RNA sequence: GGCGACACACGUGCUACAAUGCCCACUACAAAGCGAUGCCACCCGGCAACGGGGAGCUAAUCGCAAAAAGGUGGGCCCAGUUCGGAUUGGGGUCUGCAACCCGACCCCAUGAAGCCGGAAUCGCUAGUAAUCGCGGAUCAGCCAUGCCGCGGUGAAUACG
RNA sequence: UCGCCUCCUAAAAGGUAACGGAGGCGCCCAAAGGUCCCCUCAGGCGGGACGGAAAUCCGCCGGAGAGCGCAAGGGUAGAAG
């Protein structure tokens, strides 16, 4: 789900970080 | 999307601030929606520029976050050949 | 004679507060809620039977009372049907049964629909009577959601003998008619 | 279980069962059952009818859903009816709110292409 | 009337939040989530939210910052 | 104010229609480059964007970065569905004098079209095509899915 | 055009002509037939989900303007419906 916001494999693509992809630890 | 500054233009407030005491006149222009709808001073209409004349906006309650020029299109469209 | 109790709370409750009300000075003269009509448009059955049946059965489990067809009485090329053809069911309940049912509706029914404000006050007759339509027939507790085929409704008829739409206005709002103010 | 306005998820796990409700998403689902107290994993299938009545009296109430925030979020459009701004007249003129490309795309609020030709 | 009409038993039936009566029907007792004459939605008023205002709150928070104030 | 207009038409693309797939958690393995009018470790508030602190670094020393596809475990069970993410409501953050016209993110709720594409049409012969992430220029910020580079895994076929 | 049916011409009994004014027929129905028992229409105004000028439903008002297989006339709800 590369365009959606709402997932770490989107949040990826995005670049951005948040809470469904946590800056690591 | 502002927070701890939320501003308004400081010239159109000392233009509608120093025209609030004890009552007015609607005749009030400006240049910038930059602003915001500002309580108080509701019962009034604010002249704003959408690039080509003064539109006079009317201020009933309701408006905040919108600030001025969106009561202001700029663009006209109307239709397409229909 | 059974019991029911929106019967009781129409006499030892709805019936004394009339007289207070309105200040009837005769027994008779107060209005008595009396037949309640369903009826549903069936034009969905315009060329099916085993479609009327399932409404047919459905209508009766609701009212514990066979529905009657009704048949279309002239003939509409606008839209099919013609003299014969079964389009519409509608039952006549009057008594115990008509209590029975109006308990369910207005204690059960009524408030399972979606949303839902309240009762229309101006869908008064003007002669003391008053009509209700309804969506989904699944809001009556003996439909099971899950045995359907069809969301279809119905228009229901309640007619009482007050003069005025206003005498009935305060009958069933005593009796537990919300009214969305 | 007819828990807010629908019913109809059976056999399909509560945390998603819950999904199916205009209000719910899936934030509020995993929210609602944790708060609630409840197995995320469970059959949804009527289980047992505690559970599903603490969780239909938590969810229903708390926050708004289904046809009423519907009426809410239509209403919420509905304030800039009046004379309304300029993001009222995308919403009248049915074009796309957040102003972006209109040349070509925004075919998810003008609907399908209707073709001029000349 | 004899021969068709399905028959109508004494009175039980759940709601979702107490009790109710009557029923008759064709079921013995039935199941009924959203209550009627209890409370919930019309029948005393259980004001979920209030569907927020601008000229309150919009006043309040934009004019939390009063800054711009006089 | 406009270059951002929108009844429409074409090009180059990005994201998908799913199960050799999606989600969550854990756990590995790169290269090439950029930074002390900045990169910002580690703590603290915060669901998060981010804010408070604050160490090291004129940088094969410190930081940007954990590479991602992979592997392990678990969950969905083929249905517009935990596929797909558009659109829209609400609430926020950051840069900026200021983001209505027109900024990027974050969070809640919506969840559209699409179930693999007519006539046509394109690329690639070995690290290649396909797929996966990383860096830089411009740059206050950014509409970058673009362009210029970096490496990860790694086909098929060529009679003629 | 040529036989049959209806209305007018037709001069308040019947009858009455013209290459006068207008229309129908050459069938249909085993129920649209017999009898017994029930029932009352069209419209107008309100009320009512989908449902509109008309679909079914409730309520008043409505002596017959409905209906009576098909032309027209006569008749007809105290029925022929
Ligand atoms: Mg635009
Ligand atoms: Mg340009
Ligand atoms: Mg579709
Ligand atoms: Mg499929
Ligand atoms: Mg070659
Ligand atoms: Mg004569
Ligand atoms: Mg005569
Ligand atoms: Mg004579
Ligand atoms: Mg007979």
């Amino acid at each position: 789900g590369k365009g959606d916001r709402r997932t770490r494999r989107g949040k990826i693509w995005r670049g951005t970080y948040g809470k469904y992809r946590p800056r690591k630890k | 999307s502002l927070k701890k500054g939320v501003f308004v233009d400081d010239h159109l407030l000392e233009k509608v601030l120093e025209l609030n005491a004890k009552g007015e006149k609607r005749l009030i222009k400006t240049w910038s929606r930059r602003s915001t709808i500002v309580p108080e001073m509701v019962g009034h209409t604010i002249a704003v520029y959408n690039g080509k004349q003064h539109v006079p906006v009317y201020i009933t309650e309701n408006m905040v976050g919108h600030k001025l020029g969106e009561f202001a299109p700029t663009r006209t469209y109307r239709g397409h050949g229909k | 004679p059974l019991d029911v109790a929106l019967k009781r709370k129409y006499y030892e409750e709805v019936r004394p507060e009339l007289i207070r009300r309105f200040g009837y000075q005769n027994v008779w003269e107060v209005p008595r809620l009396e037949k309640v009509v369903i009826n549903q448009g069936l034009g969905e059955a315009k060329e099916d039977a085993r479609i009327l049946e399932k409404a047919a059965q459905e209508l009766a489990l609701i009212t514990g009372q066979k529905p009657a067809v009704t048949r279309a009485k002239k003939s509409i090329s606008n839209f099919k049907l013609r003299k014969g053809m079964p389009i519409g069911l509608r039952v006549t309940l009057r008594r115990d049964r008509m209590w029975i049912f109006l308990e369910k509706l207005l204690n059960v029914a009524l408030p399972r629909i979606r949303d839902f404000r309240g009762l229309n006050p101006n869908s008064f007759d003007g002669r003391g009577n008053y009509n209700l339509g309804l969506r989904e027939q699944l809001i009556f507790p003996e439909i099971t959601y899950d045995m359907v085929d069809a969301l279809r409704g119905m228009d229901i008829a309640v007619v009482t003998t007050a003069e005025t739409d206003e005498e009935a206005r305060a009958l069933l709002e005593l009796l537990g008619f919300p009214f969305r103010k | 279980a007819r828990i807010a306005g629908v019913e109809i998820p059976r056999n399909k796990r509560v945390d998603v069962a819950l999904t199916y409700i205009y209000g719910i998403g899936k934030a509020r689902a995993k929210e609602a059952l944790e708060k609630t107290g409840i197995n995320p994993a469970t059959r949804v299938k009527d289980l047992t009818e505690a559970e599903v009545v603490r969780l239909r009296e938590y969810v229903e109430n708390t926050w708004k859903l289904e046809g009423e925030l519907r009426a809410e979020v239509a209403a919420n459009i509905k304030r800039l009816m009046d004379i309304g701004c300029y993001r009222g007249l995308r919403h009248r003129r049915g074009l796309p709110v957040r102003g972006q490309r209109t040349r070509t795309n925004a075919r998810t609020r003008k609907g399908p292409r209707k073709t001029v030709a000349g | 009337k004899e021969g068709i009409h399905p028959k109508l038993v004494p009175a039980r039936i759940i709601c979702g939040c107490g009790n109710v009566i009557e029923t008759y029907s064709t079921k013995p007792e039935i199941y009924v989530e959203v209550c009627s004459k209890c409370h919930p939605f019309y029948t005393g008023q259980q004001r979920f939210v209030d569907t927020e205002g601008r000229v309150e709150r919009f006043q309040r928070r934009y004019g939390d910052s009063y800054r711009k104030g006089r």
